[PDB]
């Protein structure tokens, strides 16, 4: 019955230093390893090495060398991992996993516990309310939507006519733009021979700025 | 340096079916080999571990087996949100490490839908703002691949575009996404034809929109 | 009981000797086990036996004491004719559970030979990397010969039962056990016999490694 604790998620200058936290249940780790596995907003799991506690052997992988260092005491409860020269490639989710190992004697691969999770956002910024921009309309079924550009952090919240039109309706996830702000797009599918006539409105809501914004979106002239 | 190659990348399933994923090494593996699945937002939650032995919790249609450099993850009747992405593993040599699978995504079963191209030119405000952003939506395609590439006055562009996926639509089936294109106000009006140029298994050729400058 | 295995190692040297403790395919030599001598390079001596590299056949080794576990890396084997093993404990005796974590835990490994007492002699590896091993204590019967096991051509009454005092049963031969490989990494091409060993009236059917 042991649990990992890990750090909070945190939010890093790029080019600065970020390190984060596990820490375990029983007391301290003994005779198992505390390995490092990121994952990055969508991508795959990709491990990064780790360290043993007990006897101070890091283990680095060829992804991460250099700029990573794994530190721990013989019986610490906590185990690190320091992460220096961040940029926002690095925007991710750090696990920390305690296991068992071995092939040969009283020592065999045992256990599987695994921590909740660091995520580490990238970024220059601080919190900035979003830019609703209108897509317009022109060409059956035409398309309109609204693009919620330069804000940080997440999660905005997109929903149209009031919350009236929901049918078609598609808000893509939002992606980390190079300045560091995210940037997002909702549209809808509408008839094509109701554009000049209904009107259509997204409601975009910002809870970290207190930022709300309805824009009407019109076809071109 | 272990490198389990997993396959295939996506597989294209219903409920009811089986579902065989395999993962080969370029190396032997010591046994302690592992099958992860990972549901969206979600962490990954183990299935096998020891190449047979089944977690505690997991049902009986979860099937491991394997040894060597060959192993598959076995599932019989497939039931709905069995539908994730899945991980092989492996856990060994010195120093200590892990070695993950690139993944597998199980998606629902679905006949081939060719995408809706629509291509949205920058708005009057941003421009006053300085930048230009150009967005092309696929509007329901089927299966989740489709390729997107930004061509302004005929030159292809890397590094201006950044592009999003939703996730498969719980009553058709379908997929969508939006590519989003970033030019300088000056740049945007330094070229006339905008054009959004796609790919996609419906396509017996590709499909653009484009449009001009103002027009 | 697993926890009772002393586990302080640092292998600074990068010896590889820490990975051979725990991936059996990491094992660690045929240079330096030049200097043991075969038990014919010895000479006899016929005078009553009276009591006086850990890897030689022939090391004499001083009697088995209480050591700090401070400077013990992996487990500890001690050999009535048969492999046992030792954990941690305090001083007085009582099992300590903490992989050797206090610098109190020691190990107790004071010898009086069967059938009279507990064992023969005992191995275990320090944490710089090096097999170390005690018993006995071994007898005394340029090329002298102080047993450690059963030196019958050089004396009689030099036996295994009578001057044994570690895992070697014979000149040529040393228990089996799960980590011989490890304490003794130049003893892999040994051939493995079935053997049997009456001490004390006890048959001690057991493994044996033999050249
Ligand atoms: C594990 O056992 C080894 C011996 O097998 C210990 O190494 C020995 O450590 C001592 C002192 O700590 C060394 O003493 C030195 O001897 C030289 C003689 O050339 C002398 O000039 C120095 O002033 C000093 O007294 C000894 O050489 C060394 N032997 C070797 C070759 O390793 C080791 O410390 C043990 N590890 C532990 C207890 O953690
Ligand atoms: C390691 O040490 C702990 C004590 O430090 C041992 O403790 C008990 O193990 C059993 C295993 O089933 C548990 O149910 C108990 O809850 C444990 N704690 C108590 C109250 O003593 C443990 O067995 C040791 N492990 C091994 C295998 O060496
Ligand atoms: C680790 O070593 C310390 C040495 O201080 C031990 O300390 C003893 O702790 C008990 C607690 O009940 C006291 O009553 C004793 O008086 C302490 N003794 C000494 C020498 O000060 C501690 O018990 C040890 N733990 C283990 C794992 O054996
Ligand atoms: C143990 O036996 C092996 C062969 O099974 C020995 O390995 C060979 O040793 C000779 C030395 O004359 C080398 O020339 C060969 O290159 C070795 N071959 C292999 C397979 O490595 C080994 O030396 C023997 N002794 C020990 C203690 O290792
Ligand atoms: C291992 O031994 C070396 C050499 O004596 C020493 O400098 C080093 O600190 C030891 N390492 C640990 C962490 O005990
Ligand atoms: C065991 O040997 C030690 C020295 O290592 C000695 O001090 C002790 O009295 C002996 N007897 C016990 C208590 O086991």
């Amino acid at each position: 019955q042991v649990q990992l604790v890990q750090s909070g998620a945190e939010v890093k200058k790029p080019g600065s230093s970020v390190k984060v936290s596990c820490t375990t249940s029983g007391g301290s780790f003994g005779r198992d390893a505390v390995s490092w596995v990121r994952q990055a907003p969508g991508q795959g799991l990709e491990p990064m090495g780790g360290i043993i506690p007990i006897f101070g052997t890091s283990s680095y992988a060829q992804t991460f060398q250099g700029r990573v260092t794994f530190t721990a005491g013989k019986s610490t409860s906590t185990a690190y991992m320091e992460l220096s020269s961040l940029k926002s490639e690095d925007t991710a989710v750090y696990y920390c996993v305690r296991w068992s190992f071995g092939d040969y004697g009283l020592f065999l691969t045992e256990g599987d516990y695994w921590g909740q999770g660091t995520l580490v956002i990238v970024s220059s910024a601080s919190t900035k309310g979003p830019s609703v921009f209108p897509l317009a309309p022109s060409s059956g079924t035409a398309a309109l939507g609204c693009l919620v550009k330069d804000y940080f952090p997440e999660p905005v919240t997109v929903s149209w006519n009031s919350g009236a039109l929901t049918s078609g309706v598609h808000t893509f996830p939002a992606v980390l733009q190079s300045s560091g702000l995210y940037s997002l797009s909702s549209v809808v599918t509408v008839p094509s021979s109701s554009l000049g006539t209904q009107t259509y409105i997204c409601n975009v809501n910002h809870k970290p700025s207190n930022t709300k914004v309805d824009k009407r979106v019109e076809p071109k002239s | 340096e272990i490198v389990l190659t997993q396959s295939p990348a996506s597989l294209s399933l219903s409920p009811g079916e089986r579902a065989t994923l395999s993962c080969r090494a370029s190396q032997s593996v010591d046994k302690y080999f592992a099958w992860y699945q990972q549901k969206p937002g979600q962490a990954p939650r183990l299935l096998i571990y020891e190449t047979s032995k089944r977690a505690t919790g997991i049902p009986a249609r979860f099937s491991g087996s394997g040894s060597g450099t060959d192993f598959t993850l076995t599932i019989s009747n497939l039931e709905p949100d069995d539908f994730a992405i899945y991980y092989c593993h492996h856990r060994g040599n010195w120093p200590p490490s892990f070695t993950f699978g690139q993944g597998t995504r199980l998606e629902i079963k679905r006949t081939v839908a060719a995408p809706s191209v629509f291509i949205f030119p920058p708005s009057d405000e941003q421009l006053k703002s300085g930048t230009a952003s150009v967005v092309c939506l696929l509007n329901n395609f089927y299966p989740r691949e489709a390729k997107v590439q930004w061509k302004v006055d005929n030159a292809l562009q890397s590094g201006n575009s950044q592009e999003s996926v939703t996730e498969q639509d719980s009553k058709d089936s379908t997929y969508s996404l939006s590519s989003t294109l970033t030019l300088s106000k000056a740049d945007y009006e330094k070229h006339k034809v905008y054009a959004c140029e796609v790919t996609h298994q419906g396509l017996s050729s590709p499909v653009t929109k484009s449009f001009n400058r103002g027009e | 009981h697993i926890n009772r295995t002393a586990l302080n190692c640092n292998d600074s040297l990068h010896t590889g000797f820490l990975a051979a403790l725990f991936y059996t395919h990491k094992f660690n030599c045929p240079e330096r086990m030049a200097h043991c001598r075969p038990i014919d390079e010895f000479a006899q001596g016929w005078g009553p036996i009276t009591y006086a590299r850990p890897y030689c056949w022939h090391y004499a080794p001083r009697q088995c004491g209480t050591i700090p576990a401070s400077q013990v890396c992996g487990p500890v084997y001690c050999f009535t004719p048969s492999p046992v093993v030792v954990g941690t404990t305090d001083r007085f005796g009582a099992p300590t559970y903490t992989w050797g974590e206090n610098e109190t835990d020691v190990l107790i490994l004071n010898n009086t030979r069967p059938p009279q007492g507990n064992w023969f002699g005992c191995t275990w590896m320090n944490s710089t990397g090096f097999t170390k091993t005690c018993g006995g204590p071994p007898c005394n019967i340029n090329n002298t010969l102080t047993c450690p096991t059963d030196c019958f051509r050089k004396h009689p009454e030099a036996t295994y039962t009578k001057c044994g005092s570690g895992p070697w049963l014979t000149p040529r031969c040393l228990v089996d056990y799960p980590y011989r490989l490890w304490h003794y990494p130049c003893t892999v091409n040994f051939t493995i016999f079935k053997v049997r060993m009456y001490v004390g009236g006890v048959e001690h059917r057991l493994n044996a490694a033999c050249n």
